């Protein structure tokens, strides 16, 4: 038996059995976080409009 | 009368040597990485007792989004503005000592006064650059630099005031 975070696909069904899916998810994209940016000169006018 | 000359010279050597010493050390005194001091070029610890080139404007952990690290950090690097104050002050004392003789009633004193006060502006602006980029206590010769800028400003006041005094003599005797 395979009790593990295994992704279920057609070809994987084509060879073995899977129970009903218990936890749903999607493909995820991960990056490095940048530091909290400081505005600078823009703070002179930044708010209230463009 | 000659009080203008006195205050002028004592302002020259005063703010000049004071700016130099400001370039020397005692610009920022605080815990290092452990406590040390630094003068925008190299920090010196209390290992302890030695020094190290500390003005490493780049550091190998950042993101550098867009002209923020490069332009600003580089501007604070090499201490351009305070060096501009150095050169401009040099022109200050040099051009005033030039104004000693070779009369040229009007142009010189006004000129050196202008470049001298504006030199002060370069000094303050540079200080702004420094305190800005540094983002705990300050160095004492830092206060020597600011005070140098101030005494410089007053010296410029006496300068231009003496210039318009000369104008008062000329236009006065003109009639």
């Amino acid at each position: 038996i395979a009790i593990a975070p295994l992704t279920i696909t057609l070809v994987r069904e084509e060879v073995i059995d899977f129970s009903k899916p218990f936890m749903s998810l999607g493909i995820s994209i991960m990056i490095k976080k940048p530091q909290k940016s400081k505005p600078g000169v823009f703070s002179f006018l930044d708010p209230l409009a463009y | 009368r000659g009080v203008q000359m006195l205050l002028t010279t004592v302002g020259a050597f005063a703010a000049f040597s004071l700016m130099t010493i400001a370039v020397g050390t005692d610009y920022w005194l605080y815990s290092r990485g452990v406590m040390t001091h630094s003068g925008l070029w190299r920090t010196c610890c209390l290992f302890k007792g030695l020094c190290k080139q500390i003005d490493h404007f780049p550091e190998d952990a950042d993101y550098e989004a867009d002209t923020a690290e490069y332009f600003l950090r580089a501007v604070r690097a090499s201490s351009i503005f305070p060096i501009l104050s150095v050169i401009l002050l040099f022109m200050g004392g040099l051009c005033i000592a030039a104004s000693e003789f070779y009369k040229t009633r009007h142009n010189i004193i006004l000129s050196a006064g202008i470049f001298f006060v504006s030199a002060g502006l370069s000094n303050i602006i540079g200080i702004i650059v420094y305190i800005s980029a540094n983002a705990y206590s300050y160095g004492w010769s830092f206060y020597f630099g600011a005070l140098s800028f101030i005494i410089a400003e007053m010296v410029g006041v006496l300068a231009v005031h003496m210039f318009i005094d000369r104008h008062k003599q000329l236009r006065a005797t003109a009639r």
